[PDB]
C-alpha cells in the first residue's frame, strides 16, 4: 500500500498566521497518464471529511483562496495563508494515484497558548465505593499547555503502572487549555493496605515535577 | 441537497451481522462509483473497497474479504455494505463516499454509521463522588468531580446543578475498563460557595432509565 504519513501531528496556530502542513509518499503519485492524483481532505469535530484540494493544486468548489497546494513527485505541502475560525480542524493527504487509495494519518490545526502549568488535584476512594470493595483514586491535571504531560503514580514511594486509565480532554474553546484525568483502580483490600498516594506530573512549565499526595 | 444519507448507528454483540445502507439522491448514481471508507478509533483513516453501479461488481482491498459484503438495490438506488461474524474490532464509523471516475477523488462524503460491537449487557452507572481530602487550597478555587463508573452503553450526560454550572466544568471521555465505560466530570468553583453552598453533580444514563444526583459534601 502507498503510506503516505503527513508531520506534523499537532500544529499550533495562531488565527492570523499562514501555515503548512506537509505530506509525503512512499511511492511516487505521478501515474502512467502523467498525472498526480493527490488530494486533500478537511474534517471538522464530530463530521465526515470535505474535499479541500484535488490533484496537488487545484482548489474545490467553494473553498477560499488562502488554500494553495503545492508539491510534487513525493513531497506535496498544503498551505493555509491567513487561518480563521472555520478552517481549524484535521487536515487528512489523500493518493488516488495507486490502488488501494490510501490516506494520511491527519495534521490537527490547534490554537497557540501562552504555557500554562496543570492545576492538579488528588481525589481518594470515596466511602460508598469503598463499602463494596473498588478503590479508585483519581487525579485531574486540569487547564494545561501543551499536551505534552507526564502523570505517573508514586504508589507508596514505589511507583505503579497498573490500572492507571487517563483521558483527555480535546482543547478548551474558551481558554485553549487542554486537561487531562487519571484514575488508578483498587482492590479496596489493597487500598486498605499501603500509605502515602501520589498523583504526578511532569509537565514543561516546572523543570521539577507537580506532585499533590494524600496520606493514606 | 445532493447527498449521500446513511443509516444511525447499530449497536451489536460479536457474532450477529449488519447491513449498512447508503441511499444517493440529487444525481445520476450510476455515473460515478460509490466507495466505502472505515474510520477506526485513532487507526488510520482505512479504505475497504468500491461498487461499480454500471457492471455491478465491487472490489475489496484484500483486508476487508471474506465477511465484508458489497451490495446494491439499484432500481431504488441504494448501496449496502453488510458485515458477517461480527467482531470486537469492527467497532468503527463506516462511511460511504462518492467515487469519481475523472478524478478519483471522493466529494460527497455520506454522515457515517457508527458500529458499536460489544457483549456488555446494559448497566446503569455508579457515580461516587469526590471531595477533597483535606488538601486546603492553593488558592481560592476548589474543585470536586463525580467519577462515574460502569457503564454501557455511551451515552451519559453529566451537569452541575442541573445545567448552573458550565464554566468550570470538564467532562472527560469515556474510556472502557473491562467493557464497560467510566467517565468524571471536574467543577471548580470559587472557595466562598463550597462547602457554604451547595454543589451537586446530576449524571443521566437514557440507556438504563436512570439519573442519579450526588451532592458533594465534605471529606
Amino acid at each position: 500500500d502507498v503510506v503516505m504519513t503527513q508531520i506534523p501531528l499537532s500544529l499550533p496556530v495562531n488565527l492570523g498566521d499562514q501555515a503548512s502542513i506537509s505530506c509525503r509518499s512512499s511511492q511516487s503519485l505521478i501515474h502512467s497518464n502523467g498525472n498526480t492524483y493527490l488530494h486533500w481532505y478537511l474534517q471538522k469535530p464530530g463530521q465526515s471529511p470535505k474535499l479541500l484540494m484535488y490533484k496537488v493544486s487545484n482548489r474545490f468548489y467553494g473553498v477560499p483562496d488562502r488554500f494553495s497546494g503545492s508539491g510534487s513527485g513525493t513531497d506535496f505541502t498544503l498551505k493555509i495563508s491567513r487561518v480563521e475560525a472555520e478552517d481549524l480542524g484535521i487536515y487528512f493527504c489523500s493518493q488516488s494515484s495507486h490502488v488501494p487509495p490510501t490516506f494520511g494519518g491527519g495534521t490537527k490545526l490547534e490554537i497557540k497558548r501562552a504555557d500554562a502549568a496543570p492545576t492538579v488535584s488528588i481525589f481518594p476512594p470515596s466511602s460508598e465505593q469503598l463499602t463494596s470493595g473498588g478503590a479508585s483514586v483519581v487525579c485531574f491535571l486540569n487547564n494545561f499547555y501543551p499536551k505534552d504531560i507526564n502523570v505517573k503514580w508514586k504508589i507508596d514511594g514505589s511507583e505503579r503502572q497498573n490500572g492507571v486509565l487517563n483521558s483527555w480532554t480535546d482543547q478548551d474553546s474558551k481558554d485553549s487549555t487542554y486537561s487531562m484525568s487519571s484514575t488508578l483502580t483498587l482492590t479496596k483490600d489493597e487500598y486498605e493496605r499501603h500509605n502515602s498516594y501520589t498523583c504526578e506530573a511532569t509537565h514543561k512549565t516546572s523543570t521539577s515535577p507537580i506532585v499533590k499526595s494524600f496520606n493514606r | 441537497q445532493i447527498q449521500l444519507v446513511q443509516s444511525g448507528p447499530e449497536l451489536k454483540k460479536p457474532g450477529e451481522t449488519v447491513k449498512i445502507s447508503c441511499k444517493a439522491s440529487g444525481y445520476a448514481f450510476t455515473n460515478y462509483g460509490v466507495n466505502w471508507v472505515k474510520e477506526a478509533p485513532g487507526k488510520e483513516l482505512k479504505w475497504m473497497g468500491w461498487i461499480n453501479i454500471y457492471t455491478g461488481e465491487p472490489t475489496y482491498v484484500d483486508d476487508f474479504k471474506g465477511r465484508f459484503a458489497f451490495s446494491l438495490e439499484t432500481s431504488a438506488s441504494t448501496a449496502y455494505l453488510e458485515i458477517n461474524n461480527l467482531k470486537n474490532e469492527d467497532t468503527a464509523t463506516y462511511f460511504c463516499t462518492r467515487g469519481d471516475y475523472v478524478n478519483w477523488y471522493f466529494d460527497v462524503w455520506g454522515a457515517g454509521t457508527t458500529v458499536t460491537v460489544s457483549s456488555a449487557k446494559t448497566t446503569p452507572p455508579s457515580v461516587y463522588p469526590l471531595a477533597p481530602g483535606s488538601a486546603a487550597q492553593t488558592n481560592s478555587m476548589v474543585t470536586l468531580g463525580c467519577l462515574v463508573k460502569g457503564y454501557f452503553p455511551e451515552p451519559v450526560t453529566v451537569t452541575w446543578n442541573s445545567g448552573s454550572l458550565s464554566s468550570g466544568v470538564h467532562t472527560f471521555p469515556a474510556v472502557l475498563q473491562s467493557d464497560l465505560y467510566t467517565l468524571s466530570s471536574s467543577v471548580t468553583v470559587p472557595s466562598s460557595p463550597r462547602p457554604s453552598e451547595t454543589v451537586t453533580c446530576n449524571v443521566a444514563h437514557p440507556a438504563s432509565s436512570t439519573k442519579v444526583d450526588k451532592k458533594i459534601v465534605p471529606r
